[PDB]
RNA sequence: AGCCAGGAUGUUGGCUUAGAAGCAGCCAUCAUUUAAAGAAAGCGUAAUAGCUCACUGGUCGAGUCGGCCUGCGCGGAAGA
């Protein structure tokens, strides 16, 4: 799972996810996951997501996560009243914005990068498309 | 060599803006040489059937505007986040 | 891939072998062997050369466009496989012989070894003279 | 010399030695032997052959494909094509820990009325998990 | 009466005439006993494959009898004997696929222009041709 | 059959139908092909 | 779209050569032979047989074939 090695502070606030994404164009690989839809991406989801493509297209190929978790979400334990502080950490998720690029992809043909995208694709919360370069 | 037919713009700003993207225009601009920056107004569709192809952005484009062709070159293009459409191109003469 | 200009192309070349040579020829698709066919239309093949025009474009509209320059009666259409043996040597050469032996055999039939000549008219084949 | 069971082609041939001309015990040198055979399948790391027989198996020609396509479920091979008048005769190498009750197999496949005979060709190699079972079961 | 109806691929290529026990048993559908094993091909299977491939159509007829025209010398017979290395596919890339040597090729042609001929004589030499280099390496020639 | 809640054409000889409204999916190769909801 | 036909004879592949079969694994190998040979589809794929990936020639007279964006709909959708 991704998460930051270490880290200023253990909790963040909440916050909003509001806004697009600047991530929108494919900057590595020939070919990319966009995300058409808004909301969280835990590591789980992340990796399981990476997992897919890596398995989906061969071994050759090089593939960039273009998206990582660094923010602390938290959940209070089971049968525990509101408040009496924070909740601690359980995992991390990368919010998630419409048009953010979440993995790109390079030595591929075009059919097997869609295949292995929407394989990936499968396996995420949210609305995703396949995008690839170009010029300029 | 592409040939692309534009209108100049009347009103510009941000609700001006969508609404020619609502419309099915979108806003472009023709700026530097020896004159000023001319906004105008282009076919979307059209536009991104021409601009498919890779040549779009190293050839030379004429646009041509109220009957005058104007010889310029795609300098960047603002591209909608998640879906195949233009939000506006610059365009540098010559 | 007989497109309109690729079709165009493909039966003026096909013509201009037949008009420079002898009579072309034609082979149905009714039945052929595994081997008996193969090996037989090999050695028509060898024997008749390496440009006989074993393709068929003998649509009825086709042939009224390519063909129908001179010699119109094989403009009509030859509703059937068509393969064409062409004969640079002499009238009526070895590859018309094999089509002609053949229309009895080693293949579903030749079309009566029909072809296309000049003069159009001698049913008879090039044995005018007795001797 | 592997797990209490025989070995075939294994040739020996003492080249050296040291003794004393005086009295060369024959049961002393047993233990020299036994260490030596025991040092020599260590560094030889050689593998089991299990037992592969023949079976040869008459059997009509409307169940061909069935019956070779059990003995080919079984880990078994083939060798010889043949066309009786009246059935045909195929040939083939089976193990031994394999093809338990293949009689009532074969009849099942064939309507009771192919039969099958054994005569115990040569043996081959044959991966089979149970050769280092049968020996770690007792430890070292 | 009909040529073969029934070619089973379970035939060894040269060598020992009738070599089932080898071939394997998973061929039992053609006919081929004592009688049909060694007809014709024990007397005529040795000045077309001599330690070089070359496979054999049995040629078995409905007519109570077997008798065809049976193969000319085979290509891969030709060339793997005018070659010396008989290797080609399966390790045709990574390393030698046999030598396909214009020598080979000419033998082919010269020798193998009776029967076993396409579109031609010339057109079957070429044909072997192809398959002495199309085995996926080719020494100089 | 299937009642999966998402009915693909398994292979080439699937074809897809809209009796009763329900989309199906109906082989004529081999029957566990066949399934019932869109 | 529908109705008339073709896929070898160098090729159990030169082959993981005891073949794994003109369509097991296999490397890759138009193999000129062409209305075609891929050394690969359900068949038997361990094997022919007769339908036959593919693709074409003929048959018949006007739309045809699919992708992208978008509007409204369909299933997914079970409680006292
Ligand atoms: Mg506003
Ligand atoms: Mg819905
Ligand atoms: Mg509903
Ligand atoms: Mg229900
Ligand atoms: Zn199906």
């Amino acid at each position: 799972m991704l998460q930051p090695k270490r880290t200023k502070f253990r909790k963040m606030h909440k916050g909003r996810n509001r806004g697009l994404a600047q991530g929108t164009d494919v900057s590595f690989g020939s070919f990319g996951l966009k995300a058409v839809g808004r909301g969280r991406l835990t590591a789980r989801q992340i990796e399981a997501a990476r997992r897919a493509m890596t398995r989906a297209v061969k071994r050759q190929g090089k593939i960039w996560i273009r998206v990582f978790p660094d923010k602390p979400i938290t959940e209070k334990p089971l049968a525990v009243r509101m408040g009496k502080g924070k909740g601690n950490v359980e995992y991390w998720v990368a919010l998630i914005q419409p048009g953010k690029v979440l993995y790109e992809m390079d030595g591929v043909p075009e059919e097997l990068a869609r295949e292995a995208f929407k394989l990936a694709a499968a396996k995420l919360p949210i609305k995703t498309t396949f995008v690839t370069k170009t010029v300029m | 060599m592409f040939t692309i037919n534009a209108e100049v713009r009347k009103e510009q700003g941000k609700g001006a803006s969508r609404r020619l993207r609502a419309a099915n225009k979108f806003p472009a601009i023709i700026y530097g040489g020896k004159e000023a920056p001319l906004a105008i107004e282009l076919d979307h569709d059209k536009v991104m059937n021409m601009q498919a192809k890779a040549e779009f952005y190293s050839e030379v484009l004429t646009i041509v505007v109220d009957g005058k062709e104007i010889k310029v070159k795609a300098q960047d293009v603002q591209r909608h986040p998640y879906k195949p459409k233009l939000q506006h191109i610059d365009f540098v003469r010559a | 891939m007989a497109l309109n200009l690729q079709d165009k192309q493909a039966i003026v070349a096909e013509v201009s072998e037949v008009a420079k040579g002898a009579l072309s020829a034609v082979v149905a698709d009714s039945r052929g062997v595994t081997v008996d066919k193969m090996t037989e239309l090999r050695k028509a093949g060898r024997e008749a050369g390496v440009y006989m025009r074993v393709v068929r474009n003998t649509l009825l509209r086709r042939a009224v466009e390519g063909t129908p320059f001179e010699c119109l009666k094989d403009a009509f259409v030859g509703p059937t496989l068509i393969a064409y043996s062409m004969e640079h040597p002499g009238a009526a050469a070895r590859l018309f012989k094999e089509f002609a032996k053949a229309n009895a055999k080693f293949e579903v039939k030749a079309a009566a070894f029909e072809g296309e000549l000049i003069p159009a008219s001698q049913i008879d084949r090039l044995a005018t003279l007795p001797t | 010399p592997l797990a209490g069971y025989p070995v075939v082609d294994m040739g020996i041939r003492l080249h050296f030695g040291s003794y004393h001309d005086v009295d060369s015990s024959e049961l002393a040198f047993k233990l020299a032997a036994s260490i030596a055979f025991k040092e020599g399948f260590k560094k030889a790391k050689l593998v089991l052959l299990e037992p592969i027989m023949k079976v040869e198996v008459e059997t009509p020609e409307e169940n061909t494909g069935d019956v070779i396509g059990d003995l080919s479920r079984r880990r078994g091979m083939l060798k010889g094509q043949e066309s009786e008048v009246t059935g045909v005769k195929i040939h083939a190498e089976v193990p031994l820990s394999e093809m338990f009750g293949y009689a009532t197999q074969l009849r099942s496949l064939t309507k009771g009325r192919a039969s099958y005979t054994m005569e115990f060709l040569k043996y081959d190699e044959a991966p089979s998990n149970v050769a280092q079972a049968v020996i770690e079961a007792r430890g070292k | 009466a009909k040529k073969v109806q029934a070619y089973v691929k379970l035939q060894v290529a040269a060598g020992m005439a009738n070599p089932s026990p080898p071939v394997g048993p998973a061929l039992g559908q053609q006919g081929v006993n004592i009688m049909e094993f060694c007809k014709a091909f024990n007397a005529k299977t040795d000045s077309i494959e001599k330690g070089l491939p070359i496979p054999v159509v049995i040629t078995v007829y409905a007519d109570r009898s077997f008798t065809f025209v049976t193969k000319t010398p085979p290509a891969a017979v030709l060339l793997k004997k005018a070659a010396g290395i008989k290797s080609g596919s399966g390790k045709p890339n990574k390393d030698k696929v046999g030598k396909i040597s214009r020598a080979q090729l000419q033998e082919i042609a010269q020798t193998k222009a009776a029967d076993m001929t396409g579109a031609d004589i010339e057109a079957m030499t070429r044909s072997i041709e192809g398959t002495a280099r199309s085995m996926g390496l080719v020494v100089e020639d | 059959m299937k009642v999966r809640a998402s009915v693909k054409k398994l292979c080439r000889n699937c074809k897809i139908v809209k009796r009763d409204g329900v989309i199906r999916v109906i082989c004529s190769a081999e029957p566990k092909h066949k399934q019932r909801q869109g």
